[PDB]
C-alpha cells in the first residue's frame, strides 16, 4: 500500500525495465499513478504473449508472460484498455473523461522493445479507479501473479470552468461538411483559471501544429488585475523563447529527413509568454482516421492580461475544415483601444514583371518592354472590343511564357497604415494588402524589420565525457533520438513532441532554465521569422516548403548598392523578401502573412499597430510530369507498412518496364515537369550543364548502374552556349527542385534521337531525357492550323441560346477547322448550356479545360481567372455527367438583372489526344467560347437578406441578431421578383418557390405548377459565397392569387408575402450608368 | 376607396429607389480600383412628374476626402457643367419642388430630390461627386456626375383645381365653376398632361374608366394635392374615356379626359396585308405574296428639327429581338443578334411612348418621339416567319449631332 513513480508534470509506471517493478524482485511489486492536469501517464508493461517486436529480451525464459488482451500493438492502434472489475477492459478514452494522444511506444537500443502505454489526462473532475493486473503465464496450474496497477486520477477542473468544442455533433458539427459546405464555427470562452479543449471528429487533423504552445498574435492587451508581470523570455514561470540545435542546425551526409518534416512550424512565443499551461500533441497527433485529433490547456492563474488566438482541424479529402476561437473572457479593454477603435484599411500593390531573361540593370532597362505590351490586349477589350473579342492572334505572338508578372505590397512606403497616427493617437489601426497573383507570377513582400533568434551554449568541458545519448525511440513508422531516465525510466512524448523545436549535442547544457533569448532587432511580427516560408492562413500559419509544393524563395533586395552580394529571402530581418507562384498548385486555398510595427522592446496593442497582407494564388488540375524520388521512398515504405492507401502524388512518375533506377521522361512541348530531388542532391550539381550521355542499346535498360554515369565524351553543341537565369539558392536548406518548361513551338534541328542525356540524385535514381518521332510528326501534323469564327443558335418562342461545341474538335475527323471560336450575346434570364468532354471519352482521353471550372473560374481580365459571383452575382451552377457518352454539361443561366456590360471568356483545348486511323495518327483540337450580357431590364421586385446583393434587389436587409422582417411583394406578369437568403439558413417550407404556402387558404403548402401552369422556376439552393436564392417569372397567367415563404434560423427569420397582380409603376427611368 | 393624392405614392416597403448610388458599395464607387477608369454620368434626360432623384453618397467620418460639390445638394447645384457655377436650386425657377437629407444609416448619407413637371422653362442642373483628390500611390480616384435635365413639359397644361388652396404658377384653365352637375370633361391633345387637384380623391383617379384602354402609359403621379395625368402619344379611337372622382365640399365631382383625336400616320412599315387596320403606316411591304423565301425590306427615314411623329411596325409571326424593349444595332452587313441592343440606348431616349398591340397573329408595336434626338440614330427590326423575313429599318436623321 503505496504510491508509484507519479512525477508531478509527468507520470509513468514502468514494469519492462524498472528494477524498481519487475519480476526480478521476489517481493511487492505494483506502481500507482494519481495523475492530473493534462500530462502523460506512461505504463511500460512486459509483453503479455508472443508478439513480434524483438528477440533476446523476449527470450524463452522471459516469453512465459500472458494477461488479456494482447490486442494489436503494430504502427495500427485502437484506443488505450484499461482493465476493470470483470477482469476485462474498456476503452480509456471513456473511462478518464476523453484521453488523447493514446499511442503505443518501444526501446530500440540492443532491441529492448516493450509495450509502452503513453496518454495525456483529459479534464477530470473527480476520482477515478482503474485497476489492473501483471500475471505470469507458464502453463495451467503455473500461472501466478506478481503485481499490479492502479491509476487514480484526481480532480483538476470544473465543470463551469471547462469548456469544450464537441465537433462529432451539433448544429457546427464538420462531419455534414461536404464540396458545398467547407467550414463551421465553434468557440470557448475561459476567465480567470478556466479550461478549453478541442476534439476533431475522426478524419481529421490538428493545425497549425504545436498548438497551443505557440498560437496566432492577434490581440495582446494587459489588465490591471494581474498579479504577475511578464517577461517574454525563458525566465519567470515560463520556460520558452529557445530555438533547436541538433536537429535542424547540426546535419550529417546520413540525414536524409530535412525536406520530410517542412510541414509546419514557426508561430509565435506569445502563450509561452503569457505562461499560459499549453499543452500539445506535437507534429503527430493520433491516428485520426479512426480516432480524434484532441488537446488541452489551462489558463494561467497568476496571469489574467487579454490574448486572442485560434487553430483549426483540417483535412483535404472534401476540403473540409474547422476553426477554433480561443479568448480570455477577462476582457478589460471594453471600452479603450478595442475592436471598435481599431481602423480598418486596404492596400493595393505595385506590379512589376520579373526578370525571366534577365539581369539586374536590365530591371530597369529592359523589363520596361516587357511590361509596356502585355496590357496592351486588355485595353483592347476595355475600349476597342464593341461585339466580342476573338483570339485573332495566329502568326508572330506568344502568350504562356510572356504572362509572369511581379507584384510588392510595401508598407514602409505606406507608413500610415501601420505606424501610428502622428497627432491621433487615440487609435490603432489594421490594414490588408490584396495581390490577386497568378501562375508565373514573382510575388515580393516589404514590410518593418525584425531579427531572428540567437542561441548559446556554455560548459567547462575537461576530464569528462557525455556518451550517454545514444537511444532511439520507435512508434508510428517513425524512429526518434530521445533521451531515457537511467534507472527511473522517466520521458515523455511531449518532450519528442517539442523535439522538433530542441536538440543536444555535445556537452553544453548548463543552466537552460535561466536564458533571456533576445532578437537583434526590436519590432513585433508575426511569424517571427521568415514570414513567405511560415505563410499566414488568416488564423493559421503553414510553411510554405510543404504546403505549396513547387515553390521558390526568391531573394531578397533592400537595394542593389554597391556593396550589395548574394542575399538570402530571411524575413523580416531587412523586410524584404520574394516567392514564386507554381503553375501547379495542389489547390486554391489563400494564404496570408502578417506585419507589425511598435515603439519599444516590450510593447503591446497598448502600444503597436497590426498590418496583413493578402496574395492570391491559383489551383491546378492536370498532374504533373517527372519522377518523385521520395514517391519512390514511398513505394519502399508500402514494402515496410501495410496501412498507405493513401499513395497520392502530383506527378504521372512514368515508370520503365523492367527498370526503377531509370526515368525515361520524354521532352514534350506544352508540357511541365516535375522531377523532384531534394535541395540540390542533384548529382552533378552543374547538371544540366554538365550531364552523362548513354545511347539507346537495350530497350528495357534493366542492366543499368547509377555510378556508370562517370565517363562519356561530349562534342554536341557545347558546354557553355546557353545560359538562363538562377532558379535555385541553396542558401535556404529548405528549397525546392529546379523546374524545366517550353514555348509554344519547338524545333527539331538540334535534337539527338539515338542518345539520352542523363544526371543522377539519391545516388540510386537516374534521369533520362528522350525524344521520340511521335513527337516530331505530331507537331508536323499539327503546325497547320485552321480557325473558324462561327455563330450559335437561338429559339425566341422559348428564349433559348445554346452553342454547339462537342462536335467541333473530335480527334478521329480530318480538321479544316483546327480552331473554332464561339461568341454568343445573351441577355438577362437567358438559358446557357455548355457541353464539354473529359479525359475519358472516345478520341478525347487526353481533354482538359482552361479556366479550370466552368462554373467557378471565368476569365475577367485577360488571362486571369475569377469567380463567377465574385463579378457576377446571382448565377445558377449546374454541373453534370451523361450516363454513357461520357459528356459533361453545365448550366450558365444568367442572372435576370445586371448594371454594367459584361463579356467573360472561357476556353476549351483538346491539343493534347489523338487516335489512330488505318495505321495514321489523327490528334485533338481547340475550342473557345465567348458570352455578352450587357445590362438587365425589370430590375427584381423582391428582397434582398444578404447584404451584398444590395444592387440586384430592391431591398437590402442587412442581417441583425434576432431579425425579423415581413417582405410584402406585389408583382404583374412579365414582373420578375425573388429573394435571396444565406446558405446557412434553412428555407421552410422546403424548395420555395417550388412549394409555398397560401396567403388566403391558411397557408397551406401548395406546389408552384399547381398554383399557376405557366410560372418558370429556378433555384439556387447554395452558391459558393454562402448564399441561397430563389427565382420565379410569371407569364401571361389569366389569375391573381397569393402565396407567401419564410426564411428561417435559430436566430434570424424573415417572411415574405406574395401578391399576383398586373401593374405598372415604373417610369422606365433605367438609371443610366455610362460604364 | 378615397385617399389624399399623396398616400398612393407611399404603398411601398423598403424604398421606392431610383438612386444615383456613388457610395464605396454603391453601384459606381469612387475609390481607386485598377477595374475601371471611364468617367461616370448617372444621366436622367427625360420630364419629370414629381419623380424622385436620389444620390448616395458615403458619409464624411468614413470618408473624409469625398467631396460633395455643390455640399448641400440637391439644396444648391450646378448650372454649368464645364465650369461648375454653383447657384441657388430654387433660383432655377422650379416649380413646387422639393429637396430631402435623409442620414438615418451609419455606412451612407441619402440625398432625395422631387421636382414637378411645372417649370416654366426647361432646367438643367447638376451635382458633382468629387473623389479624384484621394492619391494612394499616385492612384487618382474616379469623379461622378448626376445629370438631371428637367425638360419643360412639351404640352399644354390643362389644370383643373378642385382644393381651397392656391396654385399661383399653374394655367387654372378649369376650376370647380366648369363642373357642370359635377361633371366636368375636357379634350387633351396627343400628349397632354392634364392636372387634378384635389383634397381627397379616389385610388383609382384615372387609373380606371370605360374606354380608357387606349389610355394606360400614363405615369400616374400624385402629390401637393395634385394629380397628374400624362396622356399618352397615340390612340386609334377618340372616345377614350377616364375617370377620376374628387370629393371636394363633400361633392362627387366628375373628371372625364379624352384625346384631341388625331391619328398620327405611322411613319414605320407595315409587313401585314391587312393594310386597311385601325393603324396607318407610311410605308407597306406585304410578306404573303411572296415565293422562293425571297426577303423584303423597307427603309424608313425621318428628318424634323422636333419629333412629333410615331414610329413602329406591323407584321405577322415574331420579331427577333421582340421589338422595341431591345432592337438591333443597325452597324452589321447581317443584322443578327450580336447586334441586339435597346432601343432607349440606341436613339438616346429613355422617354419613348411605348405603345403595343396585336390583330390574330398581326404583332403590332408602335412609339411616339416627342422633342429631338441628340444625335442621327437608326434602328432595325427583323421580322421572321418560317422560311421568309422582313426587314424593317428607320432612320431618325433629327437636327442635331
Amino acid at each position: 500500500t503505496a504510491q508509484g513513480i507519479k512525477h508531478n508534470n509527468v507520470h509513468l509506471c514502468n514494469f519492462f525495465d524498472n528494477p524498481e517493478l519487475t519480476f526480478d524482485n521476489n517481493k511487492i511489486v505494483l506502481c500507482k499513478i494519481d495523475a492530473e492536469l493534462f500530462s502523460e501517464v506512461i505504463i511500460q508493461l512486459p509483453i503479455f504473449g508472443t508478439k513480434n517486436v524483438e528477440e533476446g529480451v523476449q527470450n524463452e525464459e522471459y516469453k512465459k508472460f500472458s494477461l488479456k488482451p494482447s490486442l494489436v500493438f503494430d504502427d495500427n492502434n485502437n484506443d488505450i484498455k484499461v482493465i476493470g472489475k470483470e477482469k476485462n477492459e474498456v476503452s480509456i478514452s471513456l473511462a478518464l473523461k476523453g484521453v488523447y494522444g493514446n499511442r503505443i511506444f518501444t526501446f530500440d537500443k540492443n532491441g529492448k522493445k516493450g509495450e509502452g502505454i503513453s496518454f495525456f489526462i483529459p479534464p477530470i473532475k473527480q476520482d477515478t479507479d482503474l485497476k489492473f493486473i501483471i500475471n505470469e503465464t507458464i502453463d495451467n496450474s503455473n500461472i501466478k501473479q506478481r503485481g499490479l496497477i492502479y491509476i487514480f486520477v484526481r480532480k483538476n477542473v470544473s465543470e463551469n470552468s471547462f469548456k469544450l468544442c464537441d465537433f462529432t455533433t451539433g448544429s457546427t458539427s464538420l462531419m455534414e461538411l461536404n464540396s458545398q459546405v467547407k467550414e463551421k464555427k465553434c468557440t470557448v470562452k475561459i476567465k480567470k483559471g478556466d479550461i478549453f479543449g478541442l476534439k476533431c471528429p475522426k478524419g481529421f487533423a490538428i493545425f497549425p501544429q504545436a498548438c497551443f504552445s505557440n498560437v496566432l498574435l492577434e490581440y495582446y492587451k494587459s489588465d490591471y488585475e494581474d498579479s504577475e508581470h511578464i517577461n517574454y523570455y525563458i525566465h519567470k514561470d515560463k520556460k520558452y523563447n529557445l530555438k533547436p540545435k541538433d536537429v535542424i542546425e547540426l546535419m550529417d551526409e546520413n540525414f536524409r529527413e530535412l525536406q520530410n518534416i517542412q510541414q509546419y512550424t514557426g508561430i509565435s512565443n506569445i502563450t509561452d509568454v503569457l505562461h499560459f499551461k499549453n499543452f500539445n500533441l506535437g507534429n503527430l497527433p493520433l491516428n485520426f482516421k479512426n480516432h480524434y485529433s484532441t488537446a488541452y490547456a489551462k489558463v494561467p492563474d497568476t496571469f489574467n492580461s487579454i490574448i486572442n488566438f485560434s487553430c483549426n482541424c483540417y483535412n483535404p479529402e472534401k476540403h473540409v475544415y474547422g476553426t477554433m476561437q480561443v479568448e480570455s473572457d477577462n476582457r478589460n479593454f471594453d471600452n479603450i483601444k478595442k475592436n471598435e477603435n481599431v481602423i480598418k484599411n486596404f492596400l493595393l500593390p505595385n506590379i512589376e514583371k520579373y526578370a525571366l531573361l534577365l539581369d539586374d540593370e536590365e530591371r530597369q532597362k529592359k523589363i520596361k518592354q516587357q511590361q509596356e505590351e502585355e496590357q496592351q490586349e486588355q485595353i483592347l477589350k476595355d475600349q476597342d472590343d464593341r461585339l466580342s473579342r476573338h483570339d485573332d492572334y495566329n502568326k508572330n505572338h506568344t502568350y504562356i511564357l510572356y504572362d509572369s508578372n511581379e507584384h510588392i505590397c510595401d508598407y514602409e512606403k505606406n507608413e500610415s497604415l501601420i505606424s501610428t497616427l502622428p497627432n491621433d493617437t487615440k487609435k490603432i489601426q489594421k490594414s490588408i494588402c490584396k495581390i490577386n497573383a497568378k501562375a508565373l507570377d514573382v510575388v515580393t513582400i516589404k514590410c518593418p524589420h525584425t531579427k531572428n533568434f540567437t542561441p548559446k551554449d556554455y560548459f567547462p568541458n575537461s576530464s569528462l565525457i557525455t556518451n550517454d545519448k545514444k537511444i532511439v525511440i520507435t512508434f508510428d513508422k517513425k524512429n526518434f533520438v530521445t533521451y531515457i531516465d537511467p534507472t527511473k525510466k522517466t520521458f515523455s512524448l511531449k518532450d519528442i513532441y517539442i523535439q522538433s523545436f530542441y536538440g543536444v549535442s555535445l556537452d553544453h547544457l548548463n543552466q537552460i532554465k535561466k536564458i533571456h533569448e533576445e532578437w537583434d532587432d526590436v519590432h513585433l511580427f508575426y511569424p517571427p521569422h521568415n514570414v513567405l516560408h511560415n505563410v499566414v492562413l488568416n488564423n493559421h500559419i503553414v510553411n510554405l516548403s510543404s504546403a505549396l509544393e513547387g515553390v521558390l524563395f526568391m531573394k531578397s533586395k533592400v537595394t542593389g548598392d554597391e556593396t550589395a552580394t548574394k542575399k538570402n529571402t530571411t524575413l523580416p530581418t531587412d523586410g524584404v523578401s520574394s516567392i514564386l507562384i507554381p503553375p501547379y498548385v495542389k489547390e486554391d486555398i489563400t494564404f496570408h502573412l502578417f506585419c507589425g510595427k511598435s515603439t519599444t522592446k516590450k510593447p503591446n496593442k497598448k502600444n503597436t499597430s497590426l498590418a496583413l497582407i493578402h496574395i492570391h494564388i491559383s489551383s491546378n488540375r492536370n498532374i504533373i510530369h517527372g519522377c518523385d524520388f521520395l514517391y519512390l521512398e514511398n513505394q519502399t515504405n508500402d514494402a515496410i507498412s501495410n496501412n498507405n492507401n493513401n499513395s497520392y502524388s502530383i506527378f504521372t512518375h512514368n515508370k520503365n518496364t523492367e527498370n526503377n533506377l531509370i526515368c525515361d521522361i520524354s521532352l514534350i512541348p506544352k508540357t511541365v515537369i516535375g522531377i523532384k530531388c531534394p535541395n540540390k542532391k542533384l548529382n552533378p550539381q552543374t547538371c544540366f550543364d554538365e550531364v552523362y550521355y548513354v545511347k539507346q542499346e537495350d530497350v528495357p535498360s534493366k542492366t543499368i548502374t547509377a555510378d556508370k554515369y562517370n565517363t562519356f565524351s561530349k562534342d554536341k553543341i557545347g558546354n557553355i552556349l546557353k545560359n538562363a537565369i538562377s532558379i535555385n539558392n541553396p542558401d535556404e536548406k529548405d528549397n525546392t527542385y529546379t523546374y524545366l518548361i517550353l514555348p509554344e513551338k519547338f524545333e527539331e534541328e538540334l535534337i539527338d534521337t539515338k542518345k539520352v542525356l542523363a544526371c543522377t540524385c539519391d545516388n540510386k535514381y537516374i534521369i533520362h531525357m528522350k525524344i521520340e518521332k511521335s513527337t516530331m510528326d505530331k507537331i508536323k501534323i499539327d503546325e497547320k492550323k485552321t480557325i473558324g469564327k462561327d455563330i450559335c443558335k437561338y429559339d425566341v418562342t422559348t428564349k433559348v441560346a445554346t452553342c454547339e461545341i462537342i462536335d467541333t474538335i473530335d480527334s478521329s475527323v480530318l480538321k479544316e477547322h483546327h480552331t473554332v471560336h464561339y461568341s454568343i450575346t445573351l441577355s438577362r434570364w437567358d438559358k446557357l448550356i455548355i457541353k464539354y468532354p473529359t479525359n475519358e471519352k472516345t478520341h478525347f482521353e487526353n481533354f482538359f479545360v482552361n479556366p479550370f471550372n466552368l462554373k467557378d473560374k471565368v476569365l475577367y481580365n485577360y488571362n486571369k481567372p475569377i469567380n463567377i459571383e465574385h463579378i457576377l452575382p446571382g448565377a445558377i451552377t449546374t454541373d453534370i455527367y451523361d450516363t454513357r457518352t461520357k459528356i459533361k454539361q453545365y448550366i450558365l443561366r444568367i442572372p435576370p438583372y445586371v448594371h454594367k456590360d459584361i463579356h467573360f471568356s472561357l476556353e476549351f483545348n483538346n491539343s493534347l489526344s489523338l487516335t489512330k486511323q488505318n495505321q495514321n495518327i489523327i490528334y485533338g483540337n481547340v475550342a473557345k467560347i465567348f458570352i455578352h450580357i450587357n445590362q438587365g431590364y425589370k430590375e427584381i421586385h423582391g428582397c434582398d437578406f444578404t447584404g451584398k446583393y444590395s444592387h440586384l434587389f430592391t431591398y437590402s436587409k442587412k442581417p441583425l441578431p434576432n431579425d425579423d422582417d415581413i417582405c410584402n411583394v406585389t408583382i404583374g406578369n412579365n414582373t420578375f421578383s425573388g429573394f435571396a437568403c444565406l446558405s446557412h439558413f434553412e428555407l421552410k417550407p422546403n424548395n420555395c418557390f417550388s412549394s409555398v404556402y397560401d396567403y388566403n387558404e391558411a397557408n397551406k403548402v401548395k406546389k408552384l405548377f399547381d398554383l399557376s401552369t405557366k410560372v418558370e422556376l429556378d433555384h439556387i439552393k447554395q452558391n459558393t459565397s454562402g448564399y441561397t436564392l430563389s427565382y420565379i417569372i410569371f407569364n401571361k397567367e389569366s389569375t391573381k392569387l397569393k402565396f407567401s415563404c419564410t426564411c428561417s434560423s435559430n436566430y434570424s427569420n424573415y417572411t415574405i408575402r406574395i401578391t399576383f397582380d398586373p401593374n405598372y409603376i415604373i417610369p422606365e427611368p433605367q438609371s443610366r450608368a455610362i460604364i | 376607396d378615397f385617399c389624399k393624392p399623396s398616400s398612393l405614392n407611399s404603398e411601398i416597403s423598403g424604398f421606392i429607389g431610383y438612386k444615383c448610388n456613388f457610395s464605396n458599395e454603391g453601384v459606381h464607387n469612387l475609390k481607386p480600383d485598377m477595374r475601371e477608369r471611364r468617367s461616370i454620368f448617372c444621366t436622367i434626360h427625360s420630364y419629370f412628374i414629381y419623380d424622385k432623384i436620389r444620390l448616395i453618397i458615403p458619409k464624411k467620418s468614413s470618408s473624409p476626402e469625398f467631396k460633395i460639390l455643390p455640399e448641400k445638394c440637391f439644396q444648391k447645384v450646378y448650372t454649368d457643367y464645364e465650369n461648375r457655377v454653383e447657384t441657388d436650386i430654387s433660383e432655377l425657377g422650379l416649380i413646387e419642388y422639393e429637396i430631402e437629407e435623409n442620414d438615418t444609416n451609419p455606412n451612407y448619407n441619402e440625398r432625395t430630390i422631387t421636382i414637378s413637371p411645372f417649370s416654366p422653362k426647361d432646367i438643367e442642373f447638376f451635382c458633382f461627386c468629387d473623389n479624384t483628390e484621394k492619391v494612394i500611390s499616385s492612384i487618382e480616384g474616379r469623379s461622378a456626375m448626376v445629370h438631371v435635365r428637367v425638360l419643360k413639359y412639351p404640352h399644354n397644361i390643362l389644370f383643373t383645381n378642385l382644393t381651397n388652396d392656391l396654385f399661383t404658377y399653374l394655367p387654372k384653365t378649369y376650376n370647380e365653376s366648369n363642373f357642370v352637375s359635377n361633371v366636368l370633361e375636357v379634350e387633351l391633345n396627343d400628349g397632354e398632361l392634364f392636372v387634378l387637384a384635389c383634397e381627397l380623391i379616389n385610388k383609382k383617379c384615372f387609373q380606371e374608366g370605360k374606354e380608357k384602354a387606349l389610355y394606360k402609359s400614363n405615369k400616374i403621379i400624385y402629390h401637393k394635392n395634385l394629380t397628374i395625368f400624362k396622356a399618352p402619344f397615340y390612340v386609334t379611337s377618340k372616345d377614350v374615356n377616364t375617370e377620376c372622382t374628387c370629393k371636394f365640399k363633400n361633392n362627387n365631382y366628375k373628371i372625364v379626359l379624352k384625346p384631341k383625336y388625331e391619328k398620327k400616320v405611322i411613319h414605320g412599315c407595315n409587313f401585314s396585308s391587312n393594310v386597311s387596320s385601325k393603324h396607318t403606316f407610311t410605308d407597306s411591304l406585304d410578306i404573303s405574296l411572296v415565293d422562293d423565301s425571297a426577303h423584303i425590306s423597307c427603309n424608313v427615314h425621318l428628318s424634323e428639327p422636333k419629333y412629333n411623329h410615331l414610329v413602329g411596325l406591323n407584321c405577322p409571326g415574331d420579331i427577333i429581338p421582340d421589338c422595341f424593349f431591345q432592337v438591333y444595332q443597325p452597324e452589321s452587313e447581317e443584322l443578327e443578334p450580336s447586334n441586339i441592343v435597346y432601343l432607349d440606348s440606341q436613339i438616346n431616349i429613355g422617354d419613348i411612348e411605348y405603345y403595343e398591340d396585336a390583330e390574330g397573329d398581326d404583332k403590332i408595336k408602335l412609339f411616339g418621339i416627342v422633342g429631338s434626338i441628340p444625335k442621327t440614330t437608326s434602328f432595325t427590326c427583323i421580322c421572321k416567319k418560317d422560311k421568309k423575313s422582313a426587314y424593317m429599318t428607320v432612320t431618325i436623321d433629327s437636327a442635331y449631332y
